[PDB]
């Protein structure tokens, strides 16, 4: 059994060591569903996925299927996609518009709020219907993105995010009109632990600046240019959140990274012109030179990952210690030119879908890591997470928070440290910021 | 995407054979990783498309497929297909180095003529069996809707347009590092 | 760990509540194989499956493969389909006729009684052969149906069935000639827990009277008629066994469901004429008006389920907490007209095979439920089993035993209560009637 | 059911092509859920049959398949098929609402002439790939033994008899909500 | 093994059909366990070969397949095949008694002539679906490279050579008790 | 919990009983990876698999992937195929030649000894590279065969092998030129426990002399001959190692099964002529008449199995309690005539590959045994391992060591006894010979 003492020993942020059992152990996974996914804020999508009354999206919170649905009064409700009678899925399609929901098993009927409004033969058989609707989650929106949490005692979304918000606003708060999601959500299955995926977008620019994506950059650069002529971005920074295990990393003053991925038209839109000036104006309060930030990765713990410059967003749905589902979509500025929106759409497919020239190599790596962890000796020794150890500072002139070098694992150590904290501290009294 | 609207008068035996043989030749190039030779078959105006597929109630069945404004698995031009060929033939393209072992089994070939001479709309079913490394097996099934033009090459035809309708919603594979 | 106290907490028949963990927990499943399947009377088939000496059927008791075989003294023996040498399957085909059985591994030879009669090189290598034959099960027949039980201290079949027997007789004791099985055993795999299937046939007319089988009824009614004209049977009763967790439910006087399922010819045979009148005569000692009972479901705990009017019979073979196999066949009266027998064959295939217009929708529901139970929050709140709570009574003038309304969960509460008892009481001294 | 009795002289190029194209057209109707259009192909005397298949020792091999008087997976007339079509096109037919995604890959087409003019006895092989909801995949393989009549419809033929020999004993799928 | 060298000018409609029909007939024999009839198709100089296939980096891609001096899945003459037929038709051959249920789906048939009259080099793709006992399913994909001779038998051809290129490194099946 | 006391009761060599749970229990399997596979000498291949500098083979030790690589100084190194940074597989092909190894994830570079030589951005982000290379295994060779062991406290290979060595020499030490492996490594998956396979080659000639291989022999005998004319060899002996659970069995004089399997050319090469005479002369001092030994099986505990006269060698890689991978190859005398080498190649393919006329029937048996063990009653009673109980002797006039009859289970009892010891004795102080 996993005692709080034993759980604390799994992660050491001071020495920079990780016990590989965290990615493979079945008992730890089952505790994760309770201690981590059962009380964290999880991304379910965007407001534009459910714009009108009755519009729904069927998604997940961990392994719990949920229904996100817009109400008549313009609010958004999130409830468990499970009938409390005998457990049948209430909402059986991916997305659409509903006037009501009905259980296919015994015909228990619900309104779009998830309230139990009709029980067949109730008079002859029965009990209060208001007590027997499916479990409701707390719902909160941050600039278009819809988050949900089961735990009433968990801190609110804003407090939960903390000083990670400036780096989210780089993507979300560029225009007064806000963002909108491009239609369609890509879904695929990777046989690996969610933490490898979450850590990568939290802290791992290192893999993109080294060997993983040499072929991906080759795919993006002009035919006349070869790999030896490709510019190697080395300048940049990394952010670790004060609380929550959130993290971000970005390049500074070197577009070669973004140029290969998103093309010249997107890079021009991101760095030059009226749109880039307005974005820097709106982000003036943070004091960040957002036009100099070119290519960024970010994770909101545990499983909300995005690439602010490229506008790729994904949720990692856990499927046991050895599997995940990747659900991916893309955002654009609501008032962005139709030509720019097409460039974001086409390049996001080209790079980050299941067949994407970047994604292909990520899954290839994670698949083999997980397979290795079936071995006894492969779990017997700690992984090295000592990169950038004691090199981050809280007083950077350009970027707020605990900031270090772009090639570091300070954000990673913070992610695993917070994981450890969520896994070992049952009461929010000690866990909260 | 509804039932392929086949012509009433079926295509001639010669034409039916020519196009079937083209696909078998195309399958041979892909299954033996002749990516440079395969890329040469794609015309400059190529649209290579694989829309997303979603679960929908019959009443909302028109929303099954992603549109041309939505995300997709593939939505490629000649310029972007070139980059993918450069990656797949690259020594540092880890997803396909070591390469996978694939089989494109092709049947259900239906041939339709267009307004343009020597240009054909072709519907066909496939099963793609992908095996890689030690034990990974990914099986794909679907149909392809091609626009083929006659060309002076080893295969006899060139590909002007291709749409792939895969029988999947959530992809059961970790990637789509293969060509359809 | 699962203490008797903790097991008792999983089911509350007084409040009508069910802990969903019972359908998902791996540790509970392992205990089921010992505490439930290891000492319950389980259906293997019919006497007509093995009519002649040496005729065999290879089947299962839980996850233990067994052979059911007719002996030369006309008795039926049941032994484990496992060689005691190194575990090889003795009988390697589905069914047929055997003069003997021989292990393919090392050639240990067995007679049709499962006695070890020859060991190759016995004089050179060796031990008493009479002690080393495969484990034998207790065998008992109830009106054609063959049941088996491993436990020497368990109650006999008659006591085990108790006051459930009159409701079995409705299907089995209509004619002096008895029943016979139609040739063929349908087998398919459903990814759900065995308890969903067992409970449905025990207590759940509700699903067939509401939403699950609307298309099944639509498939069976005349082409001229549409769903809104199909008669909705609302009159009927439900029986809970005094002991054992057995249960049955039936419609009274409203043959709508039976008519759509089995057609006019079978309905007529069941309700009007000499055969129906002889059945009422033979079932006179029960006092039941059997000709008024139009469409019925039943489960003999744990996994013997049938539909007395339609004559479909099923055994649910457990395959972990998340899977079952369904082995299905049908029975007809031995002296029933050939035209009636053909009608029973046709409509059972049309309705209850894997492609059956009813069966399709059952599996669809169950698959979704089991998938839901992977989630933490989906197992955190009890299921509602409160239907008909406190409404059943033991003095119904027409039907004997604990009887309530047709749409109720009293039989279900009894099934789960007995499941709880088998799981928490290791000794038959307290468990037995 | 023994080895199909193929004629020594093979069917003509036109006839072979006609019947192959019929099956490809039929597969397109089924895979695009055109159930009404597909049902029109079945003649009034249709017998649609899928027997059970069992594990038998070589010596008891003649008992592999279930007979006329036994249970089966399908044993259908025009009347019962009508009801099945009503279910599959229904909003309350849960097993196919949301609908599955299927692929009928057809090959190994052998054509045999009968004693009746315009009536052909056809043997073919198939792989049916069925994808359902999020992550369900069911793969079926087997052969079909048809009696096909020449008809004045969109496909060229009507179906008089169909026997499907599925390569399965225990069905690995939870149901058979599809048509073969 | 490189991309099959198909001839520029494709084989005639008649020859294409004759060879395709031969494979369908061969599939029927194998799928219906007519092993004695299938074995008769094998000429006395038969070489029946299925090499091992390994995971190699692109730079070492010349070493993917095992050679003639290496181990293999099958490497057979007429004498050794005869032994295998005696085993598979034997009552004490446990691996195939009870027998498996197999389906050989054949497509992608490309025909190439040789220097010898009535002798053809043929390339085809296959999916072999094997179902065994209660729940065992083994799916195989790959291509076959045959040398076929015209013969006065029931099928029209005899097999002089067969190489099976299987899309597998590690075999996912416990055995290869079937014929390809 | 599995106490040493509980583990000791699983095997009784005095009574000849085996608890079937050893083949199925998940908890026992996890302890096997630690207590058996984590400290045993395990076969990785032959020296000829990695003949030149930089040549590597990707293989396994239990479920740990390892790299076996030939060094410049002719030594062989074995290290874990896992990068210590975040677990990525270092060597991603089956075999070949390398001048270095590089991680595809973050580009950590290694030399062919498995030493970490380069870390990208080490000066900028960092730690000692000499301490962060993949885990090294001990490597030892016995007459061409390469073994590896993780445990630094384990006895050396020679001591581990003990008096089993002369029986290995029957295959390995026939010529001063030694053996060489035919190219190609056959790999396939069997859903059974590794102990069934290891035991079979250890102690089970019984299965080949009875029923399993009747059709295999039938495939090997002349067309004119059938099974009734085929001679049943019954003369032979069995060896149990003094320590370590090693075992061997062989036929004496009667070459019937050797002739059917390998043909007249190999059979003659083994028994008559200059090559056979040299072997008799080279191995005579160990007190073994090698020319009388006609068909042999052997296991070096836990998972190294081979058939000396047939020259088939294999490793059983465990994949949970219910699955193994079989990796097979064949050896020939380096100076064998071209014709003999070809005969060995052809007949090993014919008999022992996945499609082999012997192998086919082996997997068929094992698949059914493992399926049976899913059942509760199937595991409730001991398996019989009483063959040749108290019949073996150490003063045998013809063969060295503890020797009994060919059809016996003394070597098996020795194999499971040692398994029990490894599983219940944590210190080599007690476990060592
Ligand atoms: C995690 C961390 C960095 C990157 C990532 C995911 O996707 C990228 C695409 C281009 C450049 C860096 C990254
Ligand atoms: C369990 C409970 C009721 C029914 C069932 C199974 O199958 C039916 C078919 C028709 C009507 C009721 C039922
Ligand atoms: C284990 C034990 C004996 C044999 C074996 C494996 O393969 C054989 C092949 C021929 C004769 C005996 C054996
Ligand atoms: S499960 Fe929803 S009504 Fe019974
Ligand atoms: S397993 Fe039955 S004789 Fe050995
Ligand atoms: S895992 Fe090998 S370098 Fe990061
Ligand atoms: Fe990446
Ligand atoms: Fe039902
Ligand atoms: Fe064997």
């Amino acid at each position: 059994n996993w005692t709080p003492e034993a759980i604390r020993g799994l992660v050491d942020q001071e020495k920079g060591l990780l016990d590989p059992r965290i990615y493979a152990d079945q008992s730890l996974y089952e505790l994760e569903l309770e201690r981590v996914f059962g009380r964290s804020w999880l991304l379910l999508g965007h407001e534009s996925h459910v714009p009108e009354t009755g519009d729904f999206l069927a998604t997940y919170m961990g392994e719990d299927p949920v229904v996100m649905v817009r109400q008549k009064d313009k609010s958004i409700k999130v409830f468990l996609n499970q009938c409390r009678h005998r457990g049948m899925r209430i909402c059986r399609s991916d997305a659409g518009n509903a006037k009501a929901f009905t259980c296919s098993y015994h015909g228990w009927a619900y309104d779009i709020a998830g309230k139990l409004v009709n029980v067949p033969f109730e008079k002859e058989a029965f009990f209060d219907k208001a007590e027997w609707g499916p479990l409701q989650a707390r719902v909160a929106t941050y600039k278009g993105l819809v988050f949900a949490n089961w735990d009433v005692q968990a801190p609110d979304l804003e407090t939960y995010l903390g000083d990670a918000r400036p780096y989210m606003d780089v993507m979300l708060d560029r225009t007064p009109a806000g963002t909108v999601a491009i239609g369609g959500m890509q879904k695929w299955v990777i046989p690996c632990n969610w933490k490898f995926a979450a850590e990568q977008f939290c802290s791992d620019m290192y893999h993109a600046g080294t060997t993983t994506h040499l072929s991906g950059i080759l795919a993006g650069i002009p035919p006349e240019m070869d790999l030896s002529q490709a510019q190697i971005p080395t300048k940049g920074n990394q952010f670790r959140a004060a609380w929550g295990g959130h993290g971000s990393g970005w390049y500074v003053d070197e577009p070669g990274s973004l140029l290969a991925v998103m093309g010249p038209k997107v890079t021009q839109y991101w760095t030059e012109g009226p749109a880039a000036e307005l974005a820097e104006q709106r982000l003036g309060h943070t004091g960040m030179p957002v036009r100099r930030m070119v290519g960024q990765h970010m994770t909101i713990f545990p499983t909300c990952s995005f690439l602010p410059a490229m506008n790729q967003i994904r949720v990692w749905h856990p499927r046991g210690p050895n599997e995940i589902e990747v659900w991916a979509f893309t955002l654009v500025d609501a008032d962005a030119p139709a030509e720019i929106k097409e460039e974001y759409r086409r390049h996001n497919i080209r790079n980050f879908s299941a067949g994407g020239v970047f994604e292909q190599d990520d899954g290839e790596n994670w698949v083999e890591i997980q397979k290795g962890l079936r071995g006894y000796k492969a779990k017997s020794q700690p992984f090295n997470a000592q990169m950038g150890l004691g090199r981050s500072q809280t007083g950077h002139p350009d970027f707020p928070g605990n900031v270090g070098y772009v090639y570091a694992e300070e954000a990673a150590r913070g992610m695993y440290h917070h994981w450890m904290r969520m896994m070992s501290e049952p009461s929010w009294a000690t866990l909260k910021p | 995407f509804k039932t392929f609207e086949w012509p009433s008068k079926a295509a001639g035996l010669e034409l039916q054979n020519e196009i079937e043989q083209f696909y078998y030749r195309e399958a041979q190039l892909l299954d033996h990783r002749a990516y440079e030779a395969w890329f040469a078959l794609l015309d400059k105006d190529i649209h290579y498309f694989m829309p997303l597929r979603t679960n929908r109630m019959i009443r909302e069945g028109e929303l099954e497929y992603s549109g041309d404004q939505d995300l997709a698995h593939f939505d490629e031009t000649h310029e972007t297909m070139y980059g993918r060929i450069r990656k797949v033939t690259s020594d540092v393209g880890w997803a396909e180095n070591p390469p996978s072992r694939t089989r494109h089994l092709v049947s259900n070939v239906i041939v339709k003529e267009t307004a343009t001479p020597d240009t054909f709309e072709v519907n066909s079913a496939f099963i793609l069996y992908r095996n890689r490394l030690e034990r990974q097996v990914d099986i794909f099934a679907g149909e392809r809707r091609d626009v083929l033009r006659r060309a002076d090459n080893n295969l006899g035809f060139s590909i002007a347009k291709r749409t792939i309708l895969l029988d999947a919603s959530t992809l059961l594979s970790n990637n789509l590092s293969m060509f359809f």
